[PDB]
């Protein structure tokens, strides 16, 4: 209370080495008591906060002026004194953070933030290690993250977690500088060791993903973190260690119990979050290949193909290593499903390059065009902008393929004899186009002889940007092509967005007069 | 007379009047063409060979 | 019949400068269409 | 009469009443749609009336109607940033009829309806349907947008989507058709209901309908079934028969009918189908294509 | 999901091809 | 003692004793693909891409 208050200001203008300690642990105890009563059962409006507020100044001076070190001959009572008051109240920081059920903005941030820094003052001012915090930053991440939620636990609707200590601790703490991350992530591997507590610092995956997972890293030229506090056991300069470290720590966690939305973000940006990162990203492999080959009848599980395929190909970019029967696979795997699915500029982003081969068929590149012109039949016009110029692509640069688009031999010319052209009508009588949708294999089913009339019957559309963008077949091919990473990320909300005005003048009447017919 | 390599032939060479050696997919296969048989097949890569 | 790449391919336009240089003749020449670039200048940018 | 009152003696203030009928379209939408406790068949008389006067004072003004149609298309815009379904009145309903009614929709591009077209697009084929009120209102919205392109021979590429969408939905109880990840799937018709013949219909009774889909009947049911095949009998009779790609675009449909016709095995307005788009399809366009047929440049 | 382990040996199987 | 090669645009000529380019070809409208000799060994046949 305010009694405390001054207590703690009295002792604190007063050195009094036995009193003070004697006066500070009993506000300490009182502390702890208040914290674990009025834990969001009376709530706590700044009162604990102002208490610990008071004794952070007061230990912070404390530190400055005398702590743990080599003694005068033997201080067994104030050096060890303070050392176990630091520590009380670092471990009542923790205690208030393991039990918090609720968060009215300084349930633990506070006092961890501030037992922190100190911790860190008191190591680079006793001098007698570098950043030897970092033992207690294994009981401190036990803390941020045994800090429970109660229902807001990897919810369905956005990230892979909502945790509001772990954000703000990667906002506020984790992220300011650029060491404690490297240390965090070596303690984390050295947690992880008997099964006792990493059974359950392995059930939800997500609050670690929204901890780390924010492109800030020593190791990513992005964002580079500055110096930290200036005691250095060469932490940020061992980027390689940190990889390592990196590489094993994400290897335990990523070995057992995923969760379904946690499964399908970290596979939607392992490519860049995680590949570049490591010391050596070769043993991820075989998990991006089983997800490539996971195949259920599941609706969910049926994104983990298309949001493997940026690590494979980053994987084959790197160093060229197989799966073997590739174009068959990438033929099954579009459907209406995969035109309708949110990632339709995040798949075709990568279908431009693995389609932009020198050494695919006519029949590949035809089996493709035809079962995609049957798919974009049924279709929004956010999925009809961006399939159309990149199909107008493949058939521009493979010229052979226009025989689908065209025929010479049903032309109505005028100059040949009625023998041609009855013969033109009996072959247009008799003939039978031998597609078939159902075959999976490219060069084996019969598109080539089967023509596209699919995108003839998208030209008749209710949008005159799809109008103009379909009937490029019509016209000929006097251009190249078109800018798909800047035609690409268009959506309805988007799309509404960018017409809702433009050059504006446009009005027309209304005298249909068909009113009294049927006005519902 | 023509010869079926099941995968779309990436290269055909002649080593001999007899027998010519044509490759697709990820193995080669030699033909012979007194027999105008397939006699041999090897396909110990990874990807396509390519020459 | 498999995925192939490169590291560059041949883009038969390219835009430079807001300037519309071909790209299937050679350099010393493509560095002209920009003004105040001529004959020399454009060989010793390349240069450098 | 104030209106009367107001174009007579507004002699400097027309733009004012411009906003009067702005104003006065937007009251009128907002309760030509309320509950329909009330007298159903007279009050539709007296919508039928006030349809008919509003399409009367539309030849008149327009210039400000569209503007309060922006208005209305950036409301539903942020209530359906704002929430899903939950958010989102019947007003809607009512606005689309309006404007499709009095409104010539057959313009290529217009200020009002192509971005109101948009917005029914993504309303069609955005959200997952959960439930029959949802059902109904894909329902109505297909048969009020064979009533906006009924003349302009538009084919608009989402009609065959939402049919294989809510008629295989009907017939869930799904190992040829896998890829559609399904909103309220197994619900439906029990197995041998015997197509009562004269039951419900269109209804137009949307306050009504919000609770008469959550008591269900089997009327309900077989009439949204026998609505969307009118609304499919319209448009392969407006569309589909002249779009050169008939063949293609029936094949889904003729192949849940032939599901239907195989599974319950006595209805009707499937074998009339099935016997029309087959006179239909027993002679079709079946050309090898050629579009790239030009007249060579002088 | 897959519930074996995810770890290499599909680049130990095309190492050994 | 010679072999050729065919890069893009660019076909050289490299000898055997220093392995060295010591001649170009680079009069080529697109990229250049076939490169071969005649059986004689004097005169290079190249197939490009403009046809």
């Amino acid at each position: 209370a305010k009694r405390l208050t001054a207590a703690g200001d009295r002792k604190q203008y007063n050195s009094i080495i036995k009193l003070i300690n004697e006066l500070v642990i009993p506000e300490n105890v009182t502390q702890l008591e208040e914290d674990e009563t009025e834990k969001n059962l009376r709530f706590l409006v700044m009162s604990l906060f102002q208490i610990f507020r008071k004794l952070f100044s007061r230990g912070d001076l404390t530190l400055p002026s005398s702590k743990k070190s080599t003694l005068e001959k033997e201080q067994f009572v104030n050096w060890c004194r303070k050392v176990y008051e630091a520590f009380k109240t670092k471990l009542l920081a923790i205690i208030s953070d393991i039990p918090f059920e609720t968060s009215l903005g300084l349930d633990s941030l506070d006092v961890y933030l501030q037992l922190a820094e100190l911790e860190s003052t008191h190591f680079a001012s006793e001098k007698g290690a570098p950043f030897f915090p970092n033992k207690t930053f294994r009981k401190l991440i036990i803390a941020l993250w045994s800090s429970n939620m109660g229902e807001i636990e990897d919810v369905k609707s956005s990230g892979a977690s909502e945790n509001l200590i772990i954000v703000e601790f990667t906002e506020k703490y984790y992220t300011k500088f650029a060491d404690i991350q490297y240390y965090f992530q070596s303690e984390f591997n050295q947690l992880l060791e008997d099964p006792a507590y990493q059974d359950l610092l392995l059930k939800n995956v997500g609050k670690w993903l929204a901890l780390v997972n924010h492109d800030k890293h020593c190791s990513s030229v992005d964002a580079d973190l500055e110096i930290f506090v200036p005691n250095p056991p060469q932490a940020i300069e061992n980027e390689s260690k940190f990889k390592s470290n990196f590489e094993k720590n994400w290897l335990s966690l990523l070995n057992g119990q995923l969760s379904l939305q946690q499964y399908k973000s970290i596979l939607l940006i392992l490519h860049k979050r995680i590949i570049p990162h490591f010391h050596t990203p070769t043993k991820l492999m075989d998990f991006l290949t089983d997800s490539y080959n996971l195949q259920s009848s599941n609706k969910n599980a049926g994104v983990v193909p298309i949001l493997a395929l940026n690590g494979l190909f980053e994987l084959m970019k790197r160093f060229n290593l197989e799966y073997p029967n590739f174009y068959m696979k990438l033929y099954q795997i579009i459907n209406p499903d995969l035109m309708h699915v949110k990632y339709r500029a995040r798949f075709f982003r990568l279908m431009d390059v693995f389609l932009s081969s020198t050494h695919l068929s006519a029949h590949l590149v035809a089996s493709f065009i035809k079962k995609l012109a049957r798919l974009t039949l049924e279709s929004p016009p956010s999925a009809i902008v961006t399939v159309i110029p990149f199909i107008y692509n493949l058939i521009r640069k493979h010229p052979n393929c226009m025989i689908m688009l065209h025929n010479p031999a049903f032309i109505s010319n005028p100059f040949q004899t009625p023998d041609q052209v009855a013969n033109l009508k009996t072959l247009k009588e008799n003939y039978v186009d031998p597609f078939d949708v159902h075959e999976s294999d490219p060069e084996l089913t019969h598109a080539l002889d089967s023509s596209l009339w699919e995108l003839a019957s998208l030209m008749e559309h209710y949008h005159p940007n799809v109008a103009t963008l379909a009937k490029i077949f019509a016209q000929p091919f006097k251009k190249l092509s078109y800018n798909m990473e800047d035609f690409l990320d268009w959506n309805y909300d988007s799309l509404l967005n960018a017409e809702s005005s433009r050059k504006l003048k446009t009005l027309p009447t209304l005298e249909f007069e068909a009113f009294t017919n049927v006005f519902d | 007379y023509s010869l079926n390599h099941d995968q779309p032939v990436e290269n055909v060479i002649a080593v001999s009047p007899t027998q010519i050696v044509s490759c697709g997919g990820n193995n080669f296969k030699v033909w012979d063409l007194t027999s105008n048989k397939k006699l041999y097949e090897r396909g110990n890569f990874n990807k396509a060979v390519t020459c | 019949s498999l995925v192939v790449q490169e590291q560059g391919s041949f883009q038969h336009i390219l835009r430079l400068l807001n300037t519309n240089v071909d790209g299937n003749i050679k350099i010393v020449y493509a560095l002209t269409t920009i003004k105040g670039v001529g004959r020399r200048y454009s060989n010793l940018v390349c240069k450098k | 009469i104030i209106k009367a009152y107001q174009p007579k003696l507004a002699e400097g203030n027309k733009e004012k009443l411009g906003k009067f009928t702005a104003v006065l379209l937007r009251h009128i939408i907002f309760l030509s749609n309320q509950n329909y406790l009330k007298n159903v068949q007279s009050f539709k008389r007296t919508q039928n009336a006030l349809i008919s006067i509003l399409k009367s004072l539309s030849e008149k003004y327009n210039r400000e109607l569209s503007e309060e149609c922006r208005d209305y298309i950036n409301e539903m815009q942020a209530r359906y940033k704002k929430n899903h379904f939950d958010a989102l009145s019947n007003g809607d309903l009512v606005f689309f009829s309006i404007i499709g009614i009095l409104f010539s929709t057959s313009d290529q591009y217009h200020l009002v309806i192509t971005p109101a077209l948009i917005l029914m697009s993504q309303f069609l084929e955005q959200i997952k349907f959960n439930s029959l009120k949802r059902i109904a209102f894909g329902a109505v919205l297909v048969r009020i947008v064979s009533q906006y392109q009924r003349i302009s021979k538009r084919y608009i590429p989402e009609v065959v989507y939402f049919f294989q969408k809510i008629l295989l939905t009907f017939i869930v109880e799904p190992l040829d058709f896998e890829n559609i990840r399904l909103d309220s799937y197994e619900l439906g018709l029990p197995l041998d209901v015997d197509f009562t013949k004269k039951r419900s219909t269109i209804i137009p009774l949307h306050t009504l309908s919000t609770m008469d889909t959550e008591a269900h009947p089997v009327d309900q049911c077989v009439s949204v079934l026998l609505n969307v095949m009118e609304s499919l009998d319209a448009t392969i009779s407006t569309v589909w028969k002249s779009l050169p790609a008939f063949n293609e675009i029936i094949l889904p449909i003729q192949q849940l009918l032939s599901a239907y016709t195989s599974k319950y095995s006595d209805f009707e307005k499937p074998r009339n189908i099935l016997n029309k788009v087959e006179k239909l399809t027993k002679f079709t366009e079946h050309i090898p294509l050629a579009l790239q047929n030009h007249k060579p440049v002088s | 999901t897959a519930t074996t382990t995810g770890t290499v040996t599909v680049i130990l199987s095309q190492a050994l091809q | 003692h010679d072999f050729a090669v065919t890069s893009s645009t660019r076909v050289q000529i490299f000898s055997s004793r220093t392995r060295q380019v010591i001649k170009t070809f680079s009069r080529f409208k697109d990229v250049v693909y076939s490169a071969s000799f005649r059986s004689d060994g004097k005169l290079l046949c190249a197939g490009d891409a403009t046809g």
